[PDB]
Parts: C-alpha cells; structure tokens; sequence
C-alpha cells in the first residue's frame, strides 16, 4: 500500500523509532505497512503492532469519552456542534478499529498456527470489537458484542489447552475478557468469577517460574486484583 | 475497570 | 478552505471542544478555518489559535529532538532510516511553522492595530521562526534567525511604548526573546540582561495591580527567575 | 531554558 516501497526491515526499524519519539500514528502506519508485506510477524513485531494501535485508539477513546460527557450534559441549546464533533471522533475511531480488524482478517489470524500468535491475534480481535461496542448504539450493537465475545472465547479455549496459567498473554486475555464481561456484556458476576479463577490458578503455578517470568506474571496478576478490588 | 495498558513495548 | 463550509462560530466552538478532548491537531485545523474567514480575532480567539499550534509544534519538536539525539549517537551502520525519519518529522514541523507564519502574513498582522493584538502576533511570528531556526542548518539558518529577531524586536518596541511592564503579553514576549538570545543567537549575556531587566521592572509595577492581575504577572515573572537561576 | 508553556488556554 502506502508503505509499499519501503523495505519490511526499515518499516520495523522506523516503528521502533516512532515509539521512542511518541509518534504513535506514524508507528501504526509503519506496522500496517509491515503486516501488508504478507509475512508472519515475530513476537516482538506483534507487540509493536499492538502498542501502536493501542495508543492511537486510546487517544481516540479518551477524546470520545470527553465529548460524550459534554453531549450528555447538553441534553441551553448548544447547537449541533458537540454532537457533530463527537460523531467525527467516533467515525475516526471506528475507522482505526476496522483497519486493525482488517489486518487480522487479511491475513494474520488465518496464518497463525502457534498458540502464542493465534491467542495474541484473537485477543486483539476481541479488544477492537470491544472498542467498537463502546460507541455502538444502533441495530448492530448486539452483533458487535457477539463478535467480541466469540473472538475472546476462541482465544480462551486455545489458551487453556496450550499455555500455562501464568503465561502473560493468557493472563492479559483473561483480564480483558473480564473487563468485557463487566463493562460491555452487563455480566459483572462472570467478570468477577473469571478474574478470581484466573488469579488463583496463576498463583498456584508461580513456583515453576524464574525470577524474570515471576515478575512478568505477577504484574498482570496485580491488575486482576486491582479490578477485583474495584468490583467487590 | 482496567484492561491491559499495553501502550509501552 | 477545507473548513470553508463551517460557520465561524461553530469553528470556534469546536476548537474549544477539541482543547477539552486534547485533540490539538483538530483544534489547530478549526482555528485555521476561523482565521481564514477573514475577520480579526478577539483576545480569546487569539489564545485558542496559539494554544492549538503550540501543542502541535510542541509534539513535533519533542519528537525531532528524540530522533536527532539518536541520529547523533549513530554517527555501527544503522542504514538511512534514522536520518530519513528525522527528516520526515522535520519536514512536517517546518510545514506547521510555515502554515502559522502564513496565517500571520495573510492577513492577521497587517490588520492588527491595537497593541495587544499586534504584539501577540509578532511574538508568535518570532516564536515560529525560532522553531524553524532550531532545525535549520543550510544556507538559510542565518536568514531564519534574523527573521525571528526582527519580529521579536518589533514586538518589543511596541510593548515598551504601549504596555505596562507587568502586562502578561509583554512579559511572555520578553521571556521568549531571552530564550531566543540564549538558545538560538548565542547571546547568553543579552538573554540574562533582558530577563533581569524585565523582572525588575515588573516587580516595581506590581503595586498597581489587582489580586488577579498580580497572580497573572507573578506567574510569568517566576518563569523569568527560573531561567535566570538556570543561566547563572 | 523555558519559553512560555502556552499549551493550556
Ligand atoms: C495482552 C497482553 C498481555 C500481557 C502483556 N504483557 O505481558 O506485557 C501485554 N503487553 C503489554 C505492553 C507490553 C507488551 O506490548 C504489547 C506486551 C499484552
Ligand atoms: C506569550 C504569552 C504570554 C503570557 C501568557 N499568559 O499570560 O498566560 C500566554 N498564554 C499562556 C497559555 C494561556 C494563554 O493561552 C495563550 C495565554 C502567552
């Protein structure tokens, strides 16, 4: 595409430079160009793709929430401007989510055979459908929610068969699926049950880990505990 | 509450 | 232009919403559209224009400094990528500075007759030439520096004739011109002299101010003092 | 050193 004339390795190098420079839109464009070269992504390259788009869509979500709050307050006649601008931000956010989903569907997921890559991409698919669900209201809010759930469920099924309960991708998948249950699917009890079971099963497997792996796993376990403290 | 922050490689 | 179909008042309203949402690129595009309506800007609208572009160019400058530092370190063969990406950021930064300068030249400065508006715009002109000077190396670095100096000098001459020594625009002009002297023009003694004289003349005029004006002026005086502490 | 921060209206 737009990055079609740049070498794959140069796109990856520039994505790392863009991360250092906090230029996340650039980072995401470089990583989109790298994916579109058609080769599978290494573990590090998958992380670059996820960091880039998470930062882009995170800024959009924060802006959408500010604007949605102002719009809800307004409903003196403020004119159409708050709604128009919230809609503009919403459409941009939806476009980024559709771009990420399109990369996953063409063709990252279908070529991902190892558990670490397939779970990673299916978790991303659940996440970006979840961000679509956050702004959805029309006749597809239900279908968007089901698409998020289905992606997270397939990732969970693979992760429980193929990864130890302390694996950081397995833990982060469970964390985010529990947030889906709490915030999107109106299932707080399922959120709490999943977070508790995930935490307890990880605790019981920590004895198998090196010092560095222990640090990685316990960091995500603390996020599960932080949510449980907020929810109970 | 909080999902994976995920904003730093 | 691109915002030509939107009402002036709606552009101003959306610039304020974009500020709240921390969407500074949008904010700058809305304020460019407002300027291009051709009417003069009020004090509040001038501040919106300056905040929007300061945030946009501030992100670019921070990224350029990160990339320039990496490039200087590299000079193992890292390939052309660090230089290419620094150049891309630099060109974007130059484009934003040229856009702001173009608004000032067509036609904000020529229509600005009151001291508060004319000093404000000439200070902006000095600032954006100063940001161009920060990245300049070729046969125009000298001419860019002189353009910054000339804009700041005209603003200083008006400010000393038309504004009290505590006026916040006068103070911020002097602060930024002192930074120009220290960082761009290799004139640290002129920087220190200007900051000291500005501070002392403001101190002697504080007795004339209300509580709220005193707070506004002393905030900028503290920035002059912070620079003097760093420079001496 | 520091110019006017200028990033908040
Ligand atoms: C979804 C997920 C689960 C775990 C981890 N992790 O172990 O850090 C991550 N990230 C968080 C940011 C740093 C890495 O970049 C993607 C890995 C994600
Ligand atoms: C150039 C300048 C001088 C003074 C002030 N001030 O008094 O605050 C300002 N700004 C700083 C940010 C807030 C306002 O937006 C432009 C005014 C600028």
């Amino acid at each position: 595409g737009a990055m079609g004339s740049m070498e794959r390795a140069s796109l990856i190098q520039k994505a790392k430079l863009a991360e250092q420079a906090e230029r996340y839109e650039d980072m995401a464009a470089f990583m989109k160009g790298a994916v579109e070269k058609g080769e599978e992504l290494s573990c590090e390259e998958r992380n670059l793709l996820s960091v880039a788009y998470k930062n882009v869509v995170g800024g959009q979500r924060a802006a959408w929430r500010v604007l949605s709050s102002i719009e809800q307050k307004s409903n003196e006649e403020k004119g159409p401007e708050v709604r128009e601008y919230r809609e503009k931000v919403e459409t941009e956010l939806q476009g980024v989510c559709d771009t990420v989903l399109g990369l996953l569907d063409s063709h990252l997921i279908k070529e991902a055979g190892d558990a670490e890559s397939r779970v990673f991409y299916l978790k991303m698919k659940g996440d970006y459908y979840r961000y679509l669900a956050e702004v959805a209201t029309g006749d597809d809010k239900k279908r968007i929610i089901d698409s998020a759930r289905s992606a997270y469920q397939e990732a969970m099924d693979i992760s429980k068969k193929e990864m130890p309960p302390t694996n950081p991708i397995r833990l982060g998948l469970a964390l985010n699926f529990s947030v889906f249950h709490y915030e999107i699917a109106n299932s707080p009890e399922e959120a709490i049950s999943l977070a508790k079971t995930t935490f307890d099963e990880a605790m019981a497997d920590l004895h198998t880990l090196s010092e560095d792996s222990y640090k990685d796993s316990t960091l995500i376990m603390q996020l599960l505990r932080d949510n449980l403290t907020l929810w109970t | 509450a909080g999902s994976i922050p995920g904003r730093r490689s």
